[PDB]
């Protein structure tokens, strides 16, 4: 019908441009989980492993955006390509005009009023895909901000992305009470790590290789993605507890 | 096919390929037909002049482009127009900057990104006249083909237009004949006319329809009609 | 149908929307002038019946353009006055550049093409509204009666005549108006102008308004009693 | 017919008159009747609010009647949206003709190049024609007091007397009938709420649901001033004229 | 969307082909191009006797040597009438030379053969597709006397002896005999009236018939109403004795 | 056919009124419940947020932002559509006022360029209006307090106590219902919140209730001393901490 | 072929032939013509002209068809499936029938666009007579038939009725003058005198057609 | 359903029909491979003969970028040239800003942008070409092909056209073969054997092989044709292996 490829109001009030938005997300079945802890933050995604023709370290569902600053997006390929083109270009302008960092609560916000802005346009198609921004603040410290691709985006103290989310939640929910705390023990950033997996395995009840998954790392003036080795170095330290 | 797939240009289909542009192929089929070949020293087109009745004079089909090149317009005739003052731009725009005469095998590349950009963006009607261009560079004779979908094929010779077929018959077994001669342009015009003259119905066997052009090492190229091409038939 | 599109020319080879704008002339005013020797004469058909509406600052059908050429017209005031408005730039525009007064033929072929450029422009609606263009050549007493119709074309007529009834009193203009010897005095080409008029107006003065253009550049309006003293002397041929 | 084109103002209509200024009157019909009135010494206003709810404040907001200059006050009938973008316009174009003649302008010339602001968008451009229904009130020195109206095609007419929004016919019947050709300014008022009692649901007529401006060259020095009543004056009015 | 979807496409442009009706709704043009001159001819189509057949004029001049007519709407024809006026005095501008028949009628249909706004590598003036028939005929110093037919929708072919207007198909059954190479000036005058008086919806007069000729000496002359009335006399005393 | 929801955008609607602003109304009826309550001492706010995931941080959703410091504003309807709107509001008031007038906007120049975004929303075609309802409360010295309803069709109205999103119906004779026109301030916010505690009753705290009050300036929130004649903000945002004192103390 | 509504249109024109021509109404409904059963369609139409084919004393006439003479595409939207064989049939019965004309075949709907193209048959049938707007001279014919037994008063003639007429032919005139004839019941007479002309044209006039047709659309 | 008619519109199945069928369309085109080895990379591209007219060294598909990368497509040939006469000047252009030649992995980033951006425009027609570029930059050999659905990603192998599937499975044998790769002269012959493998539903017409590779060895990092005798060595390599 018509009224179904329109980007405008529908009948109900339910867009039907919006529900096939979240419906691509999850096209690809990724898991990814994003924590924070007290002073570092750490979010691991979920890594596909193709057959031997692919290189494995070409392909990643985590784009650098800048230092501290790191993203990762599930869902249609072209358009998380394109998201983070967009997101590193308002990085850089908004640290010249300005002349400071942009954080992921600013960074988050561009993302969404541009989604506005290609609704406005008839000819641009505006972006199907989840925007997850994670970063440690100078004032707040550890913050996630996850950027739906209908414009949407809070504060979380722990969000993964995929059909399990709802299992995740209510994993990683009755644990936040028991220690009253939305932050991860273990202060070292190198410890964060082997809870942020462990938290994850428990949640999604599958574990994983070190091929299996792509762990980001987001700490004070640094960001760095951990390499196969250094994911398989983490997995060893985990398996001993 | 009415609306459905390939109802736009943008619009594709089901197998992948648009039938927008095989519509507008159509109109080659019954166009002017004409019949071309190239030897290594020499390049010649002959094209079929059309006309409404008998009280209207045959148009000729081959339009002078660049001194050493030729180019025969089957096809719709305003498409037909724009691409033909694009490649007069081309090479005087390379003998102002480059000084050189516009290469063929690059003016195949720039007649092929210059009908791609209207194919590509929405709206607007793609160009749909077939172009047989010959030319003599460093490089030597070529001759392209050009489809309505922007395609570029080099061969040693083809013929588009009515009963199209007819010539490419005789080019299949005389393949060996006219590559081999060179230093005669006389022997290439003659397999020329007896190539479209199986081709042809017998519609009209006059002189006047038939315009034969001829560029080769020495002599550049130049259009030939009346008694100038009586001699050959 | 082709009511949605313009440049589609239609099998008919006549745009349904130019039809559709002729309709609104046909339910539009009358408007009838004729042309004479030493003169031209241009009537109009404005209702007066329509209660509590003051006459005074009422604006008049009859536009000015230029001192001797005038404007009358039937259809929306609405597409005119911007028609109008067109004409009376260019009418200035006129003395602006060539300082000669307006030109009846230049002022048509400005209209006419006023009519086709936003007609031959997209997404710009064109003006189903016909203008009747007379008045005098420059330094000239021959007289020039010029029309405008919604297709985007003209043509000169000696007495011609828009709006309802038109296929009426264009039966009038045929049978009792002579191209070989048009009337000569002022009052034989207004008086047969209103009887004309009577037959969409019915017995009516201050519902007939008519502008006498006269050589060099003299533009009078008759007035409520003497348009009505024509209107007597036509029915005394009546009741006769 | 069967199909009709709705979408572009451009599409003639098979009659010849565009489907969206009938329409057009529809939505004048469901707001409010504001009934405009012209005299020999002013110009009387007086208009009738949609809105019945008594927690909106109705004193403190004038949805009809605005002011373009000193010598004009104009009362708008139809969407808001496109009155604030045709209000201001005329304020602008209004200052505008001081600006170069260092006057004001005359009802005449603002409301002529008004109407062909509304048909701007009907002729040309694939943008909306703004619905609206204007009531033209303001004081010239070459033909006096004039009286006009907006209409959805973007033309004006002279009205001596004229009702516009819902009961239309209702209401223009009651002023022809008691219409008077001197048109006295206080039997201005009277016949003004003597009309919108009887168009109004309401029967007390209450104060704050009207809107009373009225225009009067009898003021000190012979000067046209314009005066738009508090709801608390136009509760006084309706017991001296016998409302209440 | 009617008729720019409904189709079943053949490979075909529906829009110029709407047009080709409109074309033969247009008033009835015949000329003949011979080597002592060009006579040209037009109808009037005058429906109700106050039309004034002296003021409107269907046919225009490009050049001195070179005359014009149109069959079709003048709203479209208005367009293209001042672009060949405009095309005559650029070359009157740049080279300050009368252009050729052939050069100006590829100029003029440069125009005709381009619409739409959007474009690439050439400019564009016209918002919507549009057209009409011209008759572009005259005398140069080159290939002398000739006659185009200048048509939107293709290529303009030449004419020695052509035919327009809802006339047109019958008329060129008859100019495949009548004609001939060695039709003097005075012959090719009396050969259109038999034509045209044939094909006219009315009957043969001064007012509704206006014609005119092409000549190196006069340039592009109309004939005047009294000339064309003795013109008229001599065609039927010829009818009288045949 | 049916209509093709047109905002008037290249099309009038031919029902008399256009059809998709219901279906906006239907997105602020989407909304959450806001209300605000307009007495002669001041103007008092209330809005509740949405819970969504119990993970979310209820600090992050601020439905009450600062456009002046004496006005305030709440909304409801969907979250990126108030972004956009206020983000070109700012530069409105800044460009057409506190660039040439050099003040802080009043509430009768603000609240009217806001809604003239909504109108070029709806006259543009191609841009659709957000469908987000904006209840606007400021003090100036001209008209003093102000409370209005910012209506996505572009109309805004004076209101003493009015609602929006689900509620707007229901919660509008609510506010009517205890609160009057001759109450003060104090006593409203008592109202305000026993009328929004019937919107949801599962969370009541100051988590997901975000309550503002506009009144007296605060000299803690001017951020500087030693200049009597620049007045102190009017608008004091409640922390979710002082709210639970008055949700013991209501 | 006529145009017009019943009682004016296809009625007077049908029943007002018949009377000079001296031959027998015969009326047959265009929606008997398809009795919903296969074959009743050709059948019905045949019996037709077997009753006028003998002595043919009569005319055939034949009106407000809303439904044979629309047989769309299909079964459905108004039309039928034995619409398309009935009215091939009776071409057929068309060209078959020949006479000096003393039978006639006279059909009245409202639109002729959905009609086969075979039933109508150029040359058979070349009258197309459309519903026309009449002047003020025919209310004065209508007026003369009932003025002879209603008397007038001398201050009132056939031009004072005449003035105010708003579309209506030859039906209402009768109707109005119903009204002018009760009104004068209320005052007790039985001649209509120019007092009572003016109230009883006033209360018909006015206050029935609510849809205003004017020109200031200006 | 509608959703082909309009681009840039989310279907039901979550990808644009007008994207999916720009992916079915490259499987209509010609077989093209190749092989991402240590100290660089090979291309091989198969062309279908038309008839006996066609002149060698004339047709040929290969497309350069700067001197160290070879660029291949598989698809509609006029919409392939626009895409790679775009990346030439997208190569140019980062040569005059930075004054060095363009790295691979950011030679897909101006083509990643450029053709997904028109996967969301409407206005522009999506590409149904499928491009193959890779090369030798500062950073050593790399390998990409560019989809028409605008996804990317490093490949040790390049596979596509109709022949694809049993392209695949030879690619997958390079491991099999040696676990370190092939080396430069050894790829041009493994390359060449797959094309006659995948020929094996084209062997209803002609073909020439066409093989172009860059690396540090022989060419120290320039795009150069096969010929000579290593062209006539790869031939008759895979004959003797069909047999």
């Amino acid at each position: 019908g018509y009224d179904r490829h329109i980007t405008i109001f529908s009948p109900e009030g339910r867009l039907y441009q919006v529900e096939y938005a979240f419906k691509a997300t999850n096209q690809t079945n990724i898991n990814s989980l994003a924590v924070r802890g007290k002073d570092c933050t750490v979010v691991i995604s979920q890594k596909k492993v193709p057959d031997k023709l692919l290189d494995p370290t070409t392909v990643s569902y985590i784009f650098c955006i800048s230092r501290t600053i790191g993203m990762v997006v599930n869902g249609p390929i072209p358009d998380a390509r394109n998201a983070a083109l967009r997101a590193k270009a308002e990085a850089a302008e908004f640290r010249y005009k300005y002349g400071y960092d942009m954080p992921c609560d600013v960074l988050a916000k561009r993302m969404a009023n541009l989604s506005q802005i290609y609704t406005q346009r008839a000819y641009m198609r505006p972006l199907g895909v989840i925007l997850t921004f994670v970063s440690v603040d100078e004032e707040l410290g550890p913050s996630i901000y996850k950027t739906d691709p209908a414009g949407y985006y809070v504060g979380y103290k722990a969000t993964a992305t995929g059909p399990k989310q709802q299992e995740i939640t209510t994993n990683l929910e009755n644990h936040f009470k028991k220690s009253k705390i939305d932050h991860i023990n273990e202060e070292s950033w190198e410890k964060v790590v082997e809870f942020a997996i462990t938290h994850m395995i428990d949640a999604l009840g599958t574990e994983f290789s070190k091929n299996d998954l792509e762990v980001g790392v987001a700490t004070k003036d640094k960001f760095f993605t951990l390499s196969a080795e250094n994911i398989e170095e983490r997995l060893v330290a985990i398996a001993e507890q | 096919f009415r609306n459905n797939y390939d109802g736009d240009t943008v619009t594709f289909s089901p197998t992948g390929r648009l039938f927008q542009v095989e519509y507008a192929l159509e109109a080659i089929k019954q166009g002017s037909v004409t019949v071309g070949l190239r030897s290594n020293t020499h390049a010649v087109l002959v094209a079929l002049k059309r006309n409404a009745d008998e009280l209207s004079s045959y148009q000729k089909k081959i339009i002078k482009c660049d001194e050493h090149m030729g180019l025969s317009l089957a096809g719709l005739a305003p498409d037909a127009r724009v691409l033909s003052n694009y490649l007069r731009q081309q090479c005087n725009y390379s003998s102002l900057v480059f000084n050189r005469k516009l290469a063929v095998e690059r003016a195949g590349h720039l007649l092929c990104d210059k009908a791609q950009k209207n194919t590509q963006s929405y709206g607007g009607r793609p160009y749909g006249v077939g172009l047989l261009i010959i030319g003599y560079d460093k490089s030597g004779a070529h001759l392209l083909e050009f489809q309505p979908s922007g395609n570029v094929t080099e061969l040693y010779g083809t013929a588009i237009g009515a009963r199209s077929q007819g010539a490419k018959t005789y080019l299949e077994r005389t393949l060996d004949t006219f590559i081999k001669i060179d230093g005669n342009p006389d022997e290439l015009i003659k397999a020329g006319v007896e190539a479209i003259s199986q081709s042809l119905r017998d519609e009209s066997l006059t002189v006047d329809n038939l315009s034969i052009a001829i560029v080769g090492k020495d002599t550049p190229f130049t259009i030939y009609d009346g008694e100038a091409v009586a001699k050959y038939i | 149908g082709y009511d949605r599109a313009l440049s589609i020319f239609s099998p008919d080879g006549h745009i349904f929307q130019v039809e559709y704008a002729l309709e609104a002339v046909k339910r539009g005013t009358c408007a009838v002038g004729v042309k004479g020797k030493n003169c031209v004469v241009l009537g109009c058909e404005r209702r007066s019946t329509l209660k509590l509406q003051d006459t005074r600052i009422t604006p008049s059908k009859v536009s000015k353009i230029d001192s001797h050429v005038v404007l009358s017209f039937s259809g929306l005031n609405a597409d005119s006055r911007i028609l109008i408005e067109k004409a009376r730039v260019e009418a200035q525009s006129h003395r602006l550049t060539l300082e000669d007064p307006v030109t009846v033929e230049y002022l048509t072929r400005y209209v006419a093409g006023v009519q086709q450029r936003y007609t031959q422009s997209g997404g710009v609606r064109p003006f189903g509204v016909s203008t009747l263009i007379a008045g005098f050549d420059p330094r000239d007493d021959e007289p020039k009666l010029y029309q405008t119709e919604p297709s985007g074309i003209y043509s000169s007529w000696s007495a011609q005549t828009i709006g309802r009834n038109s296929k009426t009193v264009r039966e009038f203009l045929e049978k009792n108006y002579d191209r070989k010897e048009p009337p000569a005095t002022v009052e034989e080409c207004v008086k047969l102008t209103v009887r004309s008029l009577l037959e969409v107006v019915q017995t009516g003065a201050k519902n007939i308004e008519i502008t006498v253009v006269k050589p060099d550049s003299d533009i009078v309006a008759l007035s409520s009693e003497e348009i009505n003293q024509y209107v007597t002397q036509i029915e005394q041929e009546k009741q006769e | 017919g069967s199909r009709r084109y709705d979408s572009r103002t451009t599409i003639f209509s098979p009659e010849g008159r565009l489907y969206q200024v009938e329409y057009a009157l529809e939505s004048i019909s469901h707001a409010g009747t504001a009934i405009g009135i012209m005299a020999s010494d002013g110009i009387v206003l007086a208009a009738e609010r949609k809105v019945t709810s008594t927690l909106l404040e109705q004193d403190t907001s004038t949805e009809k009647l605005y002011k373009l200059n000193d010598k004009i006050a104009v009362a708008v009938a139809g969407l808001t949206a496109d009155a604030e973008i045709l209000i201001n316009t005329a304020r602008i174009h209004a200052q505008n003709y001081l600006k170069t003649y260092n006057e004001d302008i005359p009802v005449e010339i603002l409301v002529r190049r008004l109407s062909d602001i509304k048909q701007g968008y009907t002729q040309h451009g694939g943008l909306r024609p703004f619905g609206v229904s204007f009531i033209y009130a303001g004081y010239d020195d070459r033909y006096g007091y004039q009286l006009y109206t907006s209409n959805p095609s973007g033309n004006y007419t002279g009205w001596k007397a004229i009702s516009v929004g819902a009961n239309t016919s209702a209401a223009q019947t009651l002023l022809q009938m008691d219409y008077k050709d001197d048109m006295k300014v206080d039997d201005a008022i009277e016949l003004a709420l003597k009309t919108l009692s009887k168009t109004t649901d309401s029967s007390a007529l209450t104060y704050d649901r009207l809107e009373f401006a009225t225009i009067r060259k009898g003021a000190n020095d012979g000067e046209v001033y314009q005066k738009i009543f508090k709801p608390q004056e136009i509760k006084d009015i309706l017991v001296k004229t016998g409302i209440t | 969307d009617r008729g720019v979807s409904t189709f079943s496409p053949e490979g075909r442009l529906f829009q110029v082909e709407y047009s080709l009706e409109a074309i033969k709704l247009g008033s009835t043009a015949i000329g003949i191009a011979t080597k002592e001159g060009v006579v040209l001819g037009v109808e009037k189509r005058a429906t109700s006797p106050l039309l004034e057949s002296d003021s409107i004029e269907k046919i225009v001049e490009i050049d001195r040597h070179i005359g014009c007519a149109m069959s079709g709407l003048t709203a479209d024809a208005r367009s293209m009438i001042e672009h060949a006026r405009t095309a005559a005095v650029t070359h009157n501008l740049y080279y300050d030379e009368d252009i050729n028949v052939e050069s100006l009628t590829q100029s003029v249909c440069d125009l005709a053969l381009r619409f739409g706004e959007g474009a690439s590598g050439e400019e564009r003036l016209m918002s919507r597709p549009f057209g009409v028939a011209l008759l572009i005929a005259g005398h140069d110093a080159d290939d002398g006397y000739q006659l185009f037919h200048a048509e939107p929708s293709g290529t303009f072919y030449r004419y020695n002896a052509k035919a327009i207007g809802s006339g047109s198909e019958g008329a060129q059954a008859e100019l495949l005999n009548e004609w001939h190479s060695s039709l003097t000036l005075k012959e090719a005058e009396l050969l259109v009236l038999k034509i045209l008086k044939q094909v006219m919806e009315e009957k043969l007069d001064e007012n509704n018939a206006q014609l005119s000729c092409i000549t190196k000496q006069d340039g592009f002359k109309i004939y005047d109403n009294e000339k064309t009335a003795e013109l008229i006399k001599e065609l039927k005393e010829k009818e009288a004795a045949e | 056919m049916t209509d093709r929801y047109s905002f008037s955008l290249t099309t009038f609607s031919p029902s008399g009124k256009l059809g998709q602003i219901d279906y906006a109304l239907t997105a602020v009826k989407q909304g959450v419940t806001s209300l605000g309550i307009k007495a002669t001492n001041g103007v008092v706010i209330a809005t509740e947020k949405k819970s969504s995931s119990p993970l979310a941080m209820s600090e992050t959703l601020s439905k009450v932002s600062l456009l002046t410091p004496d006005i305030g504003a709440v909304y409801s309807g969907m979250g990126p559509d108030y972004r956009v709107l206020v983000d070109k509001s700012r530069k409105v008031a800044h460009t057409s006022y506190k660039r040439i007038y050099g003040e802080y906007p009043p509430t009768k120049l603000l609240v009217s360029e806001v809604a003239k975004i909504m109108q070029e929303a709806t006259q543009s075609g191609g841009v659709r209006p957000f469908g987000v309802s904006l209840l606007i409360a400021g003090h100036d010295e001209f008209n003093g307090f102000s409370l209005y309803q910012v209506d996505p069709s572009g109309s805004y109205f004076p209101w003493k106590a009015t609602a929006i999103g689900k509620g707007s119906v229901a919660a509008k004779t609510f506010l009517e219902k205890r609160w009057n026109d001759e109450l003060e301030l104090e006593d409203a916010i008592h109202i305000a919140l026993l009328t929004l505690k019937e919107s949801v009753e599962g969370e009541f705290n100051g988590d997901t209730i975000e309550l503002a009050i506009i009144g007296d300036e605060n000299p803690d929130l001017l951020g500087y001393t030693g200049i009597p004649t620049d007045k102190g903000p009017r608008f004091r945002k409640l922390t979710s901490q002082e709210i639970n004192d008055r949700l013991e103390a209501l | 072929i006529l145009y017009g509504a019943p009682g004016t249109g296809k009625t007077l024109l049908a029943k007002a032939v018949a009377n000079q021509t001296s031959a027998t109404f015969l009326r047959i409904v265009g929606s008997e013509l398809i009795q919903k059963y296969l074959g009743d369609g050709p059948r019905l139409c045949r019996q037709i002209f077997k009753v006028a084919g003998e002595n043919a004393p009569s005319i055939v006439f034949i009106d407000e068809i809303d439904a044979i003479g629309t047989k769309r595409y299909d079964s459905n939207s108004g039309g039928e499936r034995e619409i398309q064989r009935t009215m091939l049939e009776l071409l057929n019965q068309l060209d078959g029938f020949d006479d000096r004309g003393d039978v006639k075949v006279i059909m009245a709907t409202n639109k002729i666009e959905t009609l086969d193209p075979a039933l109508i048959r150029p040359g058979r049938i070349d009258r197309k007579i459309l519903f026309e707007n009449p002047d003020l001279s025919t209310k004065k014919k209508i007026l003369g038939i009932h003025t002879s037994k209603m008397n007038l008063s001398e201050d009132v003639n056939l031009e004072t009725l005449v003035t105010t007429k708003d579309d209506l032919s030859g039906a209402d005139i009768q109707a109005m003058c119903t009204e002018a004839g009760l009104l004068a019941l209320r005052e007790r007479r039985m001649q209509v005198t120019a007092e009572d002309f003016k109230q009883a044209k006033e209360r018909v006039m006015k206050n029935k057609v609510e849809e205003n047709l004017e020109g200031l659309y200006l | 359903t509608g959703y082909d008619l309009s681009n840039s519109v989310f279907s039901p199945d979550g990808r644009n029909f007008q994207v999916e069928y720009a992916v079915k369309a490259v499987e209509n085109g010609t077989t093209s491979i190749g092989i991402k080895c240590n100290d660089g990379v090979v291309f091989a591209v198969e062309k279908l003969i038309t008839s006996k007219l066609l002149v060698p060294q004339k047709n040929v598909k290969i497309q350069v970028v700067d001197r160290h990368i070879g660029c291949v497509y598989s698809g509609l040939i006029p919409d392939g040239r626009h895409l790679v006469n775009r990346g030439r000047e997208e190569a140019a252009s980062f040569k005059k800003l930075y004054k060095t030649p363009i790295p691979i992995p950011a030679f897909a980033d101006r083509l990643g942008q450029y053709v997904q951006a028109h996967t969301l425009y409407n206005s522009v027609r999506p590409f149904g070409v499928s491009t193959i570029f890779g090369g030798v930059d500062k950073n050593g050999a790399h390998l990409y092909m560019l989809e028409p659905s605008g996804s990317y990603w490093g490949y040790k192998g390049a596979a596509t056209g109709k022949g694809r599937q049993s392209a695949k499975a030879e690619l997958e044998k390079l491991v099999d073969h040696h676990p370190e790769g092939l080396s430069a002269r050894e790829a041009v012959k493994q390359a060449a054997k797959i094309i006659y493998l995948a020929h094996e539903d084209n062997k209803e017409k002609d073909f020439e092989l066409e093989i172009s590779w860059c690396s540090l060895s022989e060419t120290n990092g320039l795009h150069k044709f096969v010929k000579g005798d290593l062209l006539q060595e790869a031939i008759d390599f895979a004959q003797k292996e069909i047999n």
